[PDB]
RNA sequence: UUGGCACCUCGAUGUCGGCUCAUCGCAUCCUGGGGCUGUAGUCGGUCCCAAGGGUUGGGCUGUUCGCCCAUUAAAGCGGUACGCGAGCUGGGUUCAGAACGUCGUGAGACAGUUCGGUCCCUAUCCGUCGUGGGCGUAGGAAAUUUGAGAGGAGCUGUCCUUAGUACGGGACCGGGAUGGACAUACCUCUGGUGUACCAGUUGUCGUGCCAACGGCAUAGCUGGGUAGCUAUGUGUGGACGGGAUAAGUGCUGAAAGCAUCUAAGCAUGAAGCCCCCCUCAAGAUGAGAUUUCCCAACUUCGGUUAUAAGAUCCCUCAAAGAUGAUGAGGUUAAUAGGUUCGAGGUGGAAGCAUGGUGACAUGUGGAGCUGACGAAUACUAAUCGAUCGAAGACUUAAU
């Protein structure tokens, strides 16, 4: 349940180690979004070096989140923190490498490079 | 048509093909039987009416809607059938294809059939004006005295009344609701039950019909 | 929230119509004479 | 429970193939994985931190630490996506629901076998 | 179950004082509201004290009170003796029922519904 | 809109913005039809028809204003005492205190700037939202006909098949399902609450000491949690076609031997549309409605009689409930309470035995306890009663 004002911690090498919501794309009055869902956000916290500066307005796509997605099957998958990978526009991600399990629900959403990098998909 | 009265028992869940969860609601439906046949060359509109739940016949003093004879019981000899408990009429099936006394089972369904579901609600007595609809209250701190309370109901001078329906607080619940659009998951007539996926509105024990959607 | 005018005789006697007592059970007893309440405690206890 | 129809319309979709097992043992599920049109089987370890529900709802919760962040997954028991379940460890708790695992971790987070 | 408008420790005191003064003269007369919920407590104390064993000694003393009866020949003895005593050895072959309601006529002061419950 | 006039109110018509809640318009922001372009395809200049619904979150200036950030199919202009303070705030304007600058001989003034500063009322009448009593129909119980009334209606994005060929990037054309916002029902699932459920633990008081237990400390605190109530949770909806229609495109065709959508006529054509369709309450003194079934001695039917799963009164209750009302029951009885089981919840009782120097293990034992959930069983209580009670008349036709 990403909305408005919600730091999440960036997992991946692109420079970026904190970043804070703005705006969820998705139909005017959305308020919240999951797993597999774009959004807005502004970089907080940067690391020595990269290709991401601090106060820079990217896009990203949420992988993990605290309150976890529902199957079809009636299955459950929470996490034990929200996190997310700075995209570029063609849904590719702008690192190189990810860190941490990935949701399975981003193989729906043509996410086939970011899916194809992640440790473990579950 | 296919009608058909039953009670509501519970709500389970059932896993269908693909092992995908499917939420669905026991409903209990027997001794159906027809009790009249209304002609539209004695009433001007085709309909037949049926019967559900059985009670006791012939009783002397009984103080109670369970036992007893005279009305009920003539207009229940007239057919081949004990008294019933409840009574409803059906205009959307075919009265051609039905007997003073026949039984309605419930193999007239079949799995992936879509049904309309009608009954009475729950009930929550006299509500306020933030539950009945959708209202937002005021704010809670910031030395504010307006909270769960309605705002304006009219203008001013001009037009120096209320408009009918103001939406303002008051009893909300008995209200005969009907889901359109539903599905019968698999059918038993070992039990005579029937289950519909989804949840139909009223209580537990509670009187629903079931109607193919006409849609 | 204050009367705009004075209640007349006829307005104030035409709301009190509800407001009057019902008379009670008072079922008769066996042996005793004197009357009872239905679903009490004396000679009668209903009947 | 008041009459016994829910429970005999539901007796054809409970399993009679799954081991006993309590909160805090440590399971291996094979969930079976359906991608494009190949069917695979995914282990998934942990302990089990839950058990509620009672006839064809009952529901276990399992957790586990993947690659430093901890993930919690919730079937329903009777569940045709599940090939077996073997326990391979048992546990010693004194509660029903272990939530304090969730603040737990490293070696502060170790349960001793019986 | 009712509140009988007092707090979750009033009314829970009040109940375990009504109890024990309906098993020292096997007689009281109060309010039907309490009346209908002292009948549910007492039953339940006097199927511990059917039991007889250890146990059931322990759990009749979380609720009933510590009281001195008064008998023929100077003799006493506590309600906990008593319940455990005669009051076991009458009902013993009866499964239910044990008080029994009796009601009655309006009180002055106010308007309460005053009854009767006694022990059959 | 800024003004002009001074007709109502000075024994008071007391308030700028914001909050909550609304209604109505059309000079149309979005969606729908069209027409013409100095209108390459996309796309859009303008014009005509069209009001049904929908029209976002923040930062800041003091804010009505405005400027910016990021979205959206779109972030339209107005009216209702510049809608709404006996519905809310008091920031602004603002009253007694106090500084700064200019002006004044001075008390002080300034459409200068700044810090601080009490917003009163028990709803009589109409109106509105709910809910009953009394009579009326010439009626006792059910089941209904209903066009009078209310509600709801047309938003997006991909997939993929004549080819990404016309046009010179990118079109209107029938037609399974995925979403956003909103509306409505429900508790199987994920959660929340759960003060008469279970367990752990601190201080103190009381039954000689210690225990067990009880009282008080916000429920003493902490970890879980049944029923019920619930959203952030789970379902469904908004489709569909039908009839006239608007702008408009036409086909025939005539009071200038041509022409011409026109004076007759025949078509086609919108989120048009109120119509129809769908959902809900509904007998309408325009005494109305309809069908099925049940009910007789008094005594000239004067009611002297009275009967009807006909009504109560009273009593046990909850799928109902402010009170009444509605529903489940009253001994030929499972309505509530018990009592014996069961489901779920807690997580291993007491006693006994063993192990250990001791705090503590372990076994007998998924043990013991368990409010609201459920089944079985008359053990307690719903007991002898009493009261109140359909319509069938006239006149005048056809039978």
């Amino acid at each position: 349940m990403i909305q408005q004002e919600t730091r999440l911690k960036v997992a991946d090498n692109s420079g970026a180690r904190e970043v804070l919501t703005i705006k969820v794309l998705g139909g005017s009055g959305r308020k919240t979004a999951n797993i597999g869902d774009v959004i807005v956000c502004t970089v907080k916290n940067a690391t020595p070096g990269g290709v991401v500066k601090k106060g820079d307005v990217v896009k990203a796509v949420i992988v993990r989140t605290k309150s976890g997605v529902r199957r079809n099957d009636g299955s459950y998958i929470k996490f034990d923190e929200n996190a997310c990978v700075i995209i570029r526009d063609d849904k590719g991600p702008r690192g190189t490498r990810i860190f941490g399990p990935v949701a399975r629900e981003l193989r729906e959403g043509n996410f086939m490079k970011i899916v194809s990098l992640a440790p473990e998909v579950l | 048509t296919k009608g058909i009265l039953g009670r509501k028992i519970g709500m389970t869940q059932v896993f269908g093909e693909n092992g995908e969860l499917i939420p669905v609601t026991v409903v209990e439906a027997k001794e159906n039987v027809v009790l009249q046949k209304k002609t539209v060359e004695v009433d001007g509109y085709n309909a037949i009416q049926v019967g559900f739940e059985d009670k006791k016949a012939y009783k002397k003093d009984a103080k109670s809607n369970k036992y007893a004879n005279k009305p009920a019981e003539g207009h229940a000899k007239k057919a081949d059938a004990a008294p019933k408990r409840f009574i409803r009429e059906f205009r959307n099936v075919d009265v051609d294809a039905y007997e003073v006394g026949q039984e309605v089972s419930v193999d007239t369904f079949v799995a992936g059939d879509v049904i309309d579901v009608t009954g009475v609600s729950k009930g929550k007595g006299f509500q306020g004006a933030i539950k009945r609809h959708g209202q937002s209250r005021g704010p809670m701190s910031h030395g504010s005295h307006f909270h769960r309370a309605p705002g304006s109901v009219g203008m001013a001078s001009d037009a120096s009344r209320v408009f009918k329906g103001q939406k303002m607080p008051g009893r909300m619940g008995g209200n005969t609701v009907t889901v359109q659009n539903l599905e019968v998951v698999q059918v038993d007539t070992e039990n005579k039950v029937i289950l519909v996926k989804g949840n139909v509105p009223g209580p537990k024990k509670g009187l629903v019909e079931i109607r193919t959607s006409i849609k | 929230a204050v009367p705009k005018r004075r209640t007349s005789k006829t307005r104030k006697n035409k709301r009190r119509t509800h407001f009057k007592i019902s008379v009670p059970g008072m079922t008769e007893c066996p042996n005793c004479g004197e009357y009872k309440l239905s679903h009490r405690v004396c000679k009668n206890c209903g009947s | 429970t008041n009459h016994k129809l829910i429970e005999a319309v539901t007796k054809s979709q409970l399993r009679t193939d799954l081991p006993s097992f309590r909160p805090g043992d440590t399971l291996r599920v094979h969930v079976r994985i359906i991608e494009g049109t190949r069917e695979r089987i995914q282990v998934f370890e942990g302990v089990v931190i839950k058990r509620r529900g009672g006839g064809v709802s009952e529901t276990f919760t399992v957790r586990k630490i993947s690659s430093g962040v901890g993930v919690e997954r919730t079937f329903p028991l009777h569940t045709p996506k599940i090939e077996k379940i073997e326990v391979k460890r048992r546990g010693k708790v004194r509660r029903a629901k272990l939530y304090y695992l969730r603040s737990l971790r490293g070696k502060a987070a170790r349960i001793q076998e019986i | 179950y009712r509140k009988l408008g007092r707090t979750s420790d009033q009314r829970k005191a009040m109940l375990r004082d009504l109890a024990t003064s309906l098993i020292i003269s096997e007689r009281i007369e109060t309010t039907e509201a309490r009346a209908k919920e002292v009948r549910s407590v007492v039953e339940k104390l006097i199927t511990l004290g059917k039991k007889g064993d250890l146990a059931s000694r322990r759990n009749a003393a979380k609720t009933l009170r510590n009281v001195e009866i008064l008998n023929e020949d100077e003799t006493t003895q506590t309600a906990l003796q008593k319940l455990f005593g005669e009051i076991a050895e009458r009902y013993t072959e009866r499964q239910g029922g044990y008080t029994r309601i009796l009601k009655q006529g309006p009180r002055r002061g106010d308007g309460a519904e005053s009854v009767i419950i006694e022990l059959v």
